[PDB]
RNA sequence: CAGCUAGUUGGUGGGGUAACGGCCUACCAAGGCAAUGACGUGUAGCUAUGCUGAGAAGUAGAAUAGCCACAAUGGGACUG
RNA sequence: AUUGGGCGUAAAGCAAGCGCAGGCGGAUUGAAAAGUCUGGUGUUAAAGGCAGCUGCUUAACAGUUGUAUGCAUUGGAAAC
RNA sequence: CAAGGAUAGCACCGGUGAUUGGAGUUAAGUCGUAACAAGGUACCCCUACGAGAACGUGGGGGUGGAUCACC
RNA sequence: CUGCCGAUAAGGUCUUCAAAA
């Protein structure tokens, strides 16, 4: 604009926003305050399993969970394989993603770590879903 | 740590280790990419990004090379003085394996890294253990002297054969060189200059 | 040995009543390597026709170009539409830097060394336009002395 | 020598020559009239000695009391100009210094810069010569 | 987040502090700061530097190094 | 988007005016020297940054010498 | 002099809450057909009232309106 | 010369390519 403009009210500049905002908040317990921790991939608890429909292009029916984290949010996580063994109560280690079929999942569920179990009848691309090499 | 195939990757791109050892070979004499999917059209036109990685490849495969120790080579020559186009060649054919092959003592190149890591060589004034040192044309790399004996020294001892650009003064095992190696002793299975540009858009 | 290498090949349509009529259009830059290069577009229903009728408007419509110790002399703006390409001078060693449309004239027009920036749109035409636009402003330093009255460019 | 018409200048001292032998040139205008003060003197006389203007001359009234500088610009045969482009740097608002080591080189040389810095306007090239730099008025190449 | 500040502003004599000082005291006054952002809220140890950027600068204040602060929480003092 | 963007039809000219503080501002002369420019001195801890070299089989790394930035003071320049 | 304790009323901030308001997102739900052509009553802006709903009408304002036309 | 005149389930192809003769 003019000089004189930009002296009295400065440039300010757009904000930026995470993509997955329920994997950065920490709650202590002992005092009960939630602080803004970045954490790459966090440990939930699963309430309720089921079945949802893609957006509109694709059609199918997509596993979804409603994962209870350490924190106090509650997000709806794809569990992406095929076949879990979720069963309504268990524990899974979500990571970070966004899949775009189903609206409001923005999570994944890393394979076969804790009580989930790997994906087996694989022997492609293991490393990411979680299978022992065959050897 | 390299490829035990190396016929596949020379025929691929065309040029071999610059005898056709492994293009001329015994059968079939294929000048055809690899795989089912060799005789194929849709040849030409590859993509700036397409040919330099092949072209990139053929350098760092024609002497043994990690692409990790690719970028620090070119880290440290691109700094200096200008148009350092006559440093980093005398850089990348300084390699002491790569001399040892064209010494004239070693039957191929991954060959010589053998005999230089299992420690048959000596350099100027000291000895040799690990095939990356960085070479200057001057000291006097004398060959072993445990390793003449050797069943395997008969095509080693034939180092007649030789580049202008080492005076390898055999017998005596001097183990010299200098005047460093002119484009015409770099043949045209690596000639090009933007691959330089392609590593300082990915090496700062 | 007039060099050419295409820079864009896009899939123009019109309407008709019932089907969509198809053409192919070819953006071909010629370049001498030495100071001669020219831009041709053409539309054909088939490649071959159409590279053939780029490649002639081109060779029709050549530019004369001016090195200076392989680069360009002065910083330059090429300006055509809503694109801006930034040109600079660069030092003997450097390599042509450019990237895209930018990296093809500057190639086939014989520079070597060379800073480049588009400023603006990514619409193929355009760059290559600023590019020549910049490249055709540019001032040699013997002109400005039939204009300055100094001595063939010294101090 | 005499006018028919009123003359106006801007107030800024440095753009208001600028915007008139830009125009002149955009124009292909070659005589214009505006009022005199030194520092546009100083900056006409540098240019004069470099070469982008033939002829400059100021006139003053009858009464002292006003000064005006009428100046031609220098085409060549053909009626193209000798001035290229004009840009200003030590706009109003923005008081440009700079010392010499930032001391700027306009299309490396070919143009010239303007630099009052304690003698008056003064030239980038002299300016390097005496190590020594200041106020910057304009850029003209 | 538009008023805030009553030892807050100043003088006097005295006391106290390694030292100057409303640091403290008795008296005399009503000032001081504030739209060029006081005050309030939230946040945070600061810096040399680390990563990034052609540059202007953006970003974190790993390690280590300077300064400050703290030693379960909140106060007081001895020795020196 | 200071360097480095825009506001007719794409986001963006307040419905218009009187207007204090702020920003900008005709020409000439004199002085001062606050900006501006320059010389000398002090300082800007060490490590890190960049250059050269040495030492580890070369490197990574370590050491080594060089390498700015700003502030204050003093002496001049007088074009804005 | 004074940490702490008890009592007392203001100030700021957070969580939760029966019930309720709208909002977004959703392959193939129901009632109309308001807008895009003169969209079949030209459209749009502000405003007031009214109606299942899009919306209708009154007042002012615009062409970002079609047709029309002139030798 | 101005009656009346409302609606139309979801997702979808089709450009393979100029290296050249
Ligand atoms: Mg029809
Ligand atoms: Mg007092
Ligand atoms: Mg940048
Ligand atoms: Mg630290
Ligand atoms: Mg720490
Ligand atoms: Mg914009
Ligand atoms: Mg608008
Ligand atoms: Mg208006
Ligand atoms: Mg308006
Ligand atoms: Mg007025
Ligand atoms: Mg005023
Ligand atoms: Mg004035
Ligand atoms: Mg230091
Ligand atoms: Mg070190
Ligand atoms: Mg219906
Ligand atoms: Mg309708
Ligand atoms: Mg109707
Ligand atoms: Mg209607
Ligand atoms: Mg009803
Ligand atoms: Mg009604
Ligand atoms: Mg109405
Ligand atoms: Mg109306
Ligand atoms: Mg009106
Ligand atoms: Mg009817």
């Amino acid at each position: 604009a003019t000089i004189a403009q930009l002296i009295r009210k400065p440039r300010k500049k757009k904000k930026v926003k995470s993509k997955s905002p329920a994997l950065h908040y920490n709650l202590n317990l002992l005092n009960k305050k939630v602080t803004n921790v970045y954490s790459p991939l966090k440990r939930g608890v699963c309430t309720r399993v089921g079945t949802m429909t893609p957006k509109k292009p694709n059609s199918a029916l997509r596993k979804y969970a409603k994962v209870r984290l350490t924190n106090g949010f509650e997000v709806l996580t794809y569990i992406p394989g095929e076949g879990h063994n979720l069963q309504e109560h268990s524990v899974t280690l979500l990571r970070g993603g966004r899949v775009k079929d189903l609206p409001g999942v923005r999570y994944h569920i890393v394979r076969g770590t804790l009580d989930t179990v790997g994906v087996e009848k694989r022997r492609q691309q293991r490393s990411a879903y979680g299978a022992k090499k065959p050897k | 740590k390299y490829t035990g195939s190396i016929f596949k990757r020379s025929r691929r791109l065309g040029f071999s280790l610059l005898e056709n050892n492994k293009e001329f070979s015994k059968g079939k004499k294929r000048k055809t990419i690899p795989g089912q999917h060799g005789n194929r059209f849709r040849s030409s036109t590859m993509s700036g990004y397409a040919q330099q990685l092949q072209e990139k490849q053929r350098m760092q495969y024609m002497y043994g090379i990690t692409d990790k120790q690719f970028r620090r080579l070119f880290r440290l020559v691109l700094k200096q003085r200008g148009n350092l186009a006559v440093n980093l060649f005398r850089v990348l054919e300084s390699r002491l394996d790569n001399i040892v092959y064209r010494m004239g003592f070693a039957p191929t190149r991954r060959s010589a890294r053998q005999l230089v890591n299992h420690g048959h060589v000596l350099l100027n004034d000291r000895t040799v253990d690990t095939p990356s040192i960085i070479l200057n044309p001057g000291d006097k790399v004398r060959l072993k002297a445990k390793t003449i004996k050797i069943p395997i020294v008969k095509a080693a001892s034939e180092s007649g054969v030789v580049s202008p650009f080492v005076e390898t003064n055999n017998k005596t095992f001097e183990g010299t060189y200098v005047r460093f190696p002119e484009r015409s002793e770099l043949p045209a299975g690596i000639n090009e200059s933007y691959v330089v540009e392609w590593y300082k858009r990915l090496v700062k | 040995e007039f060099e050419e290498r295409i820079v864009k090949l896009k899939r123009i349509s019109k309407t008709t009543k019932g089907g969509r009529n198809m053409r192919f259009s070819v953006l071909v830059v010629v370049g001498n390597r030495k100071g001669k290069i020219g831009y041709g577009i053409a539309k054909a229903l088939e490649v071959p026709n159409a590279i053939k009728k780029a490649i002639k408007a081109a060779h029709n419509s050549l530019h004369t170009i001016e090195i200076h110790k392989g680069s360009i002399y002065h910083e330059v703006i090429g300006r055509s539409g809503a694109s801006r390409v930034l040109l600079k001078p660069a030092p003997q060693g450097t390599g042509i830097i450019a990237g895209g449309a930018i990296r093809a004239i500057i190639e086939l027009a014989g520079y070597s060394d060379i800073y480049t920036k588009n400023l603006g749109r990514n619409t193929p035409i355009n760059m290559i336009h600023a590019t020549m636009d910049g490249i055709l402003k540019q001032l040699s330093p013997r002109r400005v002395a039939i204009l300055r009255n100094k001595n063939l460019n010294e101090l | 020598i005499t006018t028919t018409k009123p003359i106006k200048a801007h107030f800024d001292p440095v753009a208001d020559l600028l915007t008139k032998i830009n125009n002149a040139r955009k124009a292909k205008l070659m005589t214009v009239t505006t009022i005199a003060s030194k520092l546009k003197i100083a900056i006409l006389e540098i240019l004069v000695k470099e070469g982008y203007l033939a002829n400059f001359q100021v006139l003053e009234n009858k009464s002292k009391t006003k000064r005006i500088v009428t100046f031609n610009l220098k085409y060549t045969q053909r009626r193209i100009p000798s001035i290229n482009g004009v840009k200003q740097i030590s706009k109003p608002g923005l008081r440009i210094y700079r010392p010499f080591e930032k001391l700027p080189l306009v299309l490396n040389g070919l143009g010239i810069a303007i630099i009052s810095t304690s003698d008056g306007v003064m030239t980038d090239k002299v300016a390097r010569l005496k190590k020594i730099g200041g106020e910057i008025l304009a850029y003209v190449w």
